RNA sequence: AAGGUAAGUAU
């Protein structure tokens, strides 16, 4: 009896608000992360409205805001942003507002992938848009360390740099490697090498799946090659001998939810050429005893095969087990 | 038309046919078939006295936590009253200087042709089909 | 509902009268009473 | 051109204009005082008789709605 | 005791003018009728400090037109424009803003100045990575001074004798220190254990954190 | 030891921390980017990932006891999806077949 | 349903064309998803 | 929220609906400060221009205007509605309420799919349409 | 027939001729996550080598 | 002892414990007294009762409630009995059954009520006479434990 | 407690 008047002192109140708006006569009824930029632009908007003397001039308060998004895009596109007829005082507080959000976008981007990371509930939606925001801060990272390099030159000390290219060198005659010539145009395999790279860039497409313009277009490049491999060839030690400057690549991000792997996607018609350029690296880098057998995976031991001889490695030392010593 | 004002003596749900519904009965007012007036306002008054207990002891602790909350954290409207401030020497012409934002990107871009999504050709399949025949030697 | 449930008669007590504060209209009626008991009587009377 | 013109002619206002904008902004204003304004009250409350009669959108209560619309007008 | 080793050695004495700025959403004439009530008039308060601390102008935040992704940086006068009758600070409080320009009055014998990194925004702390153009050599603080103190302080000039710089981030950042030999006149740079001679021009080249100067 | 041809040494596998988070991302974003998809391709998505992850460790999993309950908990997880995508409300006693 | 994967479809359009075949699989288990003993509750025939 | 057209009496609503006849109107009830309703307002101004052809975007404040609070239910915090030649349009979007849409929702082609598989619907002369996307969970994983 | 790590299948493969010059495909193949959008569960194995 | 019992001492233990580590002191209040400002206004009347003329009382006015809030909408096909018991009248159709749905607010008011029903019957049949009066306190400790 | 309302003409 006692224990259910417990109860009752605590849940009258919820009957009671519950009741007292449901039978008078008046009756009454993903927002963190969408909450700052929308109440900042907001602000922003309706400072300059206020400040403006729109009795002759109302016209141009989507035209404030459009700007608020340029400066914006300009700021996440990593671009310059100098409008030439803007005043001082709306470029100014126009900056401010820039600077505001993208302290707020930083850190929104970095508690969500945090979030994702330690294994959070979220959407897709969420995770695209997370995804976005990390390319572009990790691409500005980068853009940022490109200039640092450029700016303050190589890192590497001569000394080291000499140091390092000696030991190569004495490696190098010490095992008495002949260097990798370039593919002669009688070469006894350049036929076959050439079909095995056009194999590995025909496998991305051996799934099934509707082809879009650059994919199809990729393929008929494969196939023009595969249908003509003397002149395929001919354009590839072309492009080997003459070529030095290349078009840009795109770059996009796979999200493993734990870190982001870049994807490098380059012409095809270059493609073709870095493919048959791996192929022969490979091929006689493995006809010559270029890498030495520690380097790792060397097409013969799967990788649970690698740690299996790597513990029959360990146990098989002389006297591994063993402490009589203090050998450790 | 906007900016008009509503035609006196109209029932902004008769005139267009409207017809209302109901999700469950928990929602919404009562269905309806000067001592009423005067009764809601004595049960009003009878709430607003027993909120009364600590109404301001309550309504002052959270004047004092809104208070600590903007000390670190200002009004976003306060993070631009300098700036604000300071759009007062734009003069009209300068106000009417601003200009209107374009796009970059050409028509490529912008306004892209629709892929066409193709099937994969059917060599695909018969490469698929090669292997898996195997050399009996 | 709360009112009348902790002034429930006790074992001991065929009928116990309480004060009712109770709408003019006939809408609601609450025990308008408190059931204070003295702590070692209600104890002994338990017991019993 | 010509039908590049026409087509821009009949085009209507997606948005609102820089009255109905400005407006609109400084009515939210008077409302998230969390971000506007000095004080700061609850987000929906303005600071810091009449009661209008609706229809319910039932057809038995069509004229009893109507007759009070009409009740309504001084 | 008012005159210990620090207060002789490191503190000056410098005014302040407080006016109080009035919220912008009020009438022109109820503004002016405020103004006038001295409740928003400049108020002289003078203090003692033990250093100066110098705001850093924000980083540009976009890239150049010509040079993208220029390192900013600001003359040391430009940064010590503080500091006189002339110029300004909006200083923006939660409350309302206030408009407080200083003036020096009696300069340091050692002149400690602290530059002004580690600002914390409305989400976190962030440090700006502007440059500071500064002479290591000779300097003038004569414009800096009231004209009533001029006078009394006939030495304005001071050397920079000792710099701290901070590098990295704010969330792990190092501090390394270059300080000038007073019998030699070289520059050594030393973090912790390490000390290298960095040359005395390349000193300026730094983000500076703290400085000291001597007046001589 | 291949000299004595003698039991000397002992190996105990378990899957790394990292490969069991990987594999369990790989599942939620399987799962998560499964709005307007078929059935099939859910359960080929999944059945892919748990035969390569099965098919890579072959030993370490038997000992990895968390692993057992991620996979089960990412089976049900998929299953739960496909019921989901069948009926929005839940079934009781839905059957394996 | 093959013949529309390449029509200019809208992304609406195709959204809710890629959800035919799940269609096909809920007719070929329908005798057993569609139980008392799985759904418990209430049941509606079709109006024919 | 700012940009949408505001609708300021019952009667403007009512003349809003009538007055479109090849496009759905799409009417949000709400608060402009709700942030509920900031969020379907901007994903709505997202998408305002994208959806002229067949779709006008107007914005009612219940406060203002609680006209249409008793039969429509207008008591959730935001609220999305259809209607077609004077016409509410209703949408099987698997939450049990065929009526509105009462909830922010943040991808904003979504929005599109809806008001493009109301249009097709309604236009074919359907007072009901299927969702394209099941919001009977939101499939956060 | 399906013992050996080189399944004794390879052996009898219809291309078992041009896979005889396909070196460092191990490496390749973990190095295709740089290329393709998508993870291969795969990543450790040729079905083909 | 068996072992149900011992759990129960650790689990009443346990509440305990938890009511008493969880426990701060109460908040200073202006004293504002119910049933005094109802007997202010002119719409209640004071008078002295029998407890189980008032039991009963209550639960006839707690079912004219409910009954109020059941034909809210002017839906006349959801009856609740005497027994505080919300059943349909007949085959209800699907969109009726949407129709007359109540949150968990209503059920929860409608089973304190039904469980004061409950109390209020055992009091009458104590008094009218069909059980005794350990019948009617080994039944009161079946209702509070069940 | 729900996420289980076919919609459409006609009175």
């Amino acid at each position: 009896w006692r224990v259910w008047l417990f109860f009752m002192r605590g849940i009258t109140p919820l009957l009671e608000r519950w009741l007292g708006n449901l039978l008078a006569r008046q009756f009454e009824g993903q927002r963190v992360e969408s909450h700052f930029d929308l109440e900042l632009r907001a602000a922003v908007m309706h400072d300059i409205l206020d400040m403006m003397p729109e009795g002759i001039k109302q016209n141009k308060a989507r035209t404030i805001l459009q700007h608020l998004s340029e400066a914006w895009r300009c700021w996440k596109a990593n671009i310059p942003w100098k409008v030439p007829g803007l005043p001082t005082p709306i470029e100014n507080m126009i900056l401010r507002y820039v600077k505001a959000k993208a302290d707020w976008w930083t850190n929104t981007a970095h508690y969500n992938r945090e979030r994702i990371r330690r294994g959070a509930t979220v959407d897709k939606t969420v995770c695209k848009k997370n995804l976005g925001r990390l390319t572009r801060l990790y691409l500005k990272a980068e853009q940022e360390r490109q200039h640092n390099y450029l700016k303050d030159g190589p890192y590497i000390t001569a000394e080291e740099a000499v140091a390092v290219y000696t030991t190569t060198v004495h490696w190098l005659e010490s095992r008495r490697f002949s260097p990798i010539p370039f593919p002669p145009l009688s070469y006894k395999h350049d036929t076959k090498l050439l079909i095995l790279a056009l194999e590995r860039l025909k496998e991305a497409y051996s799934v099934k799946s509707r082809l879009n313009q650059s994919q199809r277009e990729e393929l008929g490049l494969i196939e023009q090659a595969y249908d003509n491999p003397h002149e395929a060839l001919s354009r590839i030690k072309r492009h080997l001998l003459t070529q030095r400057a290349f078009k840009e690549v795109g770059i996009e991000f796979m999200d493993l939810y734990s870190h982001l792997v870049p994807v490098y996607d380059v012409e095809p018609l270059e493609k073709i050429t870095d493919a048959y350029l791996d192929q022969y690296l490979w091929y006689e880098a493995d006809k010559r005893r270029l890498f030495p057998p520690w380097i790792k995976p060397a097409d013969t031991e799967p990788p649970p095969l690698l740690v299996y001889k790597w513990c029959q490695g360990i146990n098989n030392l002389q006297d591994v087990w063993e402490t009589s010593e203090g050998e450790c | 038309f906007l900016g008009m004002p509503a035609p006196l003596g109209y029932v902004p749900g008769l005139g267009r046919g409207a017809t209302g519904f109901t999700t469950r009965s928990d929602i919404g007012p009562a269905r309806d078939a000067k001592d009423d007036e005067e009764a809601d306002a004595i049960y009003a008054a009878l709430d607003k006295r027993m909120d009364e207990r600590r109404k301001e002891r309550r309504e002052q602790r959270e004047k004092e936590e809104i208070e600590k909350y903007r000390m670190e954290r200002p009004k976003i409207q306060q993070q631009f009253s300098d700036l604000k401030r300071k759009l007062a020497e734009v003069t009209e012409e300068e106000w009417l200087s601003i200009p209107e934002v374009g796009d970059a990107r050409n028509k490529r871009q912008r306004n892209p042709r629709y892929e066409k999504l193709t099937p994969v050709p059917d060599s695909f399949f018969a490469k698929h089909l090669q292997t898996g025949e195997n050399h009996t030697s | 509902v709360l009112k009348l449930l902790e002034n429930m008669p006790m074992p001991w007590e065929q009928i116990r009268d309480v004060p009712v504060l109770y709408h003019i209209t006939g809408a609601i009626s609450f025990v308008n009473e408190i059931p204070w008991v003295i702590e070692p009587v209600y104890i002994s009377q338990w017991g019993s | 051109r010509d039908r590049s013109i026409r087509e821009k002619q009949s085009d209507d206002e997606v948005y609102a204009p820089g009255l109905d904008i400005e407006s609109s902004l400084k009515q939210l204003a008077e409302r998230r005082t969390d971000i506007f304004g000095v004080e700061e009250t609850a987000i929906g409350k303005k600071i810091g008789p009449e009661e209008k009669v609706t229809w319910d959108g039932h057809s038995g209560s069509m004229a009893r709605t109507q007759q009070a619309a009409q009740a309504n007008i001084t | 005791k008012k005159k210990t080793i620090v207060t002789d050695v490191f503190q000056g004495s410098m005014r302040i003018f407080t006016k109080k700025l009035p919220h912008p959403d009020l009438p022109a004439e109820e503004k002016e009728q405020l103004l006038h009530n001295d409740e928003y008039q400049e108020t002289m308060v003078e203090s003692t400090f033990m250093y100066l601390t110098l705001d850093l102008p924000t980083a540009p935040l976009y890239k150049d037109e010509k040079e993208q992704l220029i390192i900013p940086q600001v003359p040391l006068f430009n940064i010590l424009a503080k500091f006189n009758g002339i110029t300004e600070k909006e200083y923006k409080t939660y409350k309302e803003n206030f408009l407080k320009r200083f003036q020096l009055t009696k300069l340091p014998p050692y002149l400690i100045f602290c530059i002004k990194r580690f600002t914390k925004n409305n989400f976190f702390v962030e440090k700006n990575p502007t440059i500071v153009n500064f002479p290591i050599t000779n300097v003038d603080l004569r414009e800096y001074l009231s004209e009533e103190v001029q006078a009394v302080h006939k030495n304005t000039t001071y050397d920079l004798i000792a710099n701290i710089v901070h590098d990295g981030k704010p969330s792990e950042g190092s501090y390394r220190i270059h300080v000038l030999h007073h019998g030699t006149g070289k520059w050594y740079e030393l973090q912790d254990l390490q000390v290298t001679d960095i040359l005395p021009q390349m000193i300026t080249l730094s983000e500076a954190y703290i400085q000291i100067w001597k007046r001589r | 030891n291949e000299v004595t041809k003698e039991r000397t040494a002992q190996c105990f596998l378990r899957v790394d921390d990292e490969s069991m988070q990987r594999f369990h991302n790989r599942v939620r974003q399987i799962l998560m980017a499964s709005g307007s998809t078929t059935f099939t391709k859910i359960v080929n998505k999944w059945n892919t990932a748990l035969i390569g992850l099965m098919t890579y460790f072959r030993e370490a999993v038997v000992n990895t006891q968390e692993l057992l309950d991620l996979l089960v908990k990412c089976e049900n997880k998929i299953q739960t999806r496909i019921k989901i995508g069948l009926n929005s409300k839940m079934p009781s006693r839905f059957p394996p077949v | 349903e093959e013949s529309m994967k390449w029509k200019k479809l809208t992304n609406a359009q195709r959204s809710g064309l890629n959800q035919i075949p799940n269609r096909r699989f809920t007719l070929w288990w329908s005798p057993t998803i569609n139980r008392a003993n799985v759904y418990v509750g209430f049941q509606v025939q079709l109006d024919l | 929220s700012y940009m949408l057209p505001h609708l300021h009496n019952g009667w403007q609503v009512d003349q809003a609906i009538l007055s479109e006849e090849d496009r759905v109107v799409v009417i949000r009830f709400g608060h402009d400060w709700d942030p509920t309703c900031m969020k379907m307002d901007e994903v709505l101004y997202s998408i305002a221009e994208k959806v002229k052809n067949f779709a006008v975007i107007y914005l009612v404040d219940i406060t203002e205007v609680p006209d249409f609070n008793k039969m429509y239910e207008l008591y959730d915090p935001c609220t999305v509605m259809f209607f077609f030649r004077n016409k509410h349009i209703m949408i099987d979007l698997g939450t049990g309420n065929n009526n509105k849409i009462n909830w922010a929702m943040e991808d904003k082609q979504e929005m599109v799919d809806i008001i493009e598989t109301v249009y097709r619907g309604a236009r074919k002369g359907r007072g009901l349409v299927v969702s394209p996307k099941d919001y009977s969970t939101k499939y956060r994983y | 027939w399906d013992r050996g790590i080189p399944r004794i299948n390879t052996l009898f493969q219809k291309d078992r001729h041009t896979l005889a010059y396909d070196k460092g495909w191990r490496v390749r193949t973990d190095f295709k996550q740089y290329q393709v959008l998508k993870q291969n569960p795969f990543w450790w194995t040729h079905q083909r080598h | 002892q068996p072992v149900k019992v011992r759990v129960s001492y650790q689990k009443l233990l346990k509440y305990y414990v938890l009511n008493a580590l969880k426990h701060r002191p109460p908040k200073a209040q202006k004293k504002r007294y119910l049933f005094r400002s109802f007997k202010a206004t002119k719409f209640f009347q004071s008078t002295k009762l029998d407890w189980v003329e008032v039991g009963l009382q209550v639960c006839r006015q707690g079912y004219n409630m409910l009954n109020l809030l059941i034909h809210r909408k002017n839906l006349n096909y959801l009856h609740l009995d005497y027994n505080f018991n919300l059943k349909p009248v007949k085959t209800l159709t699907t969109k009726e059954r949407k129709k007359s749905r109540f949150g968990n607010a209503f059920h929860l008011c409608r089973e304190v009520l039904r469980l004061t029903k409950l109390v209020v019957d055992s009091h009458v049949q104590y008094r009218l006479g069909n059980v005794d009066a350990f019948q009617l306190a080994d039944g009161l400790q079946y209702i509070f434990a069940h």
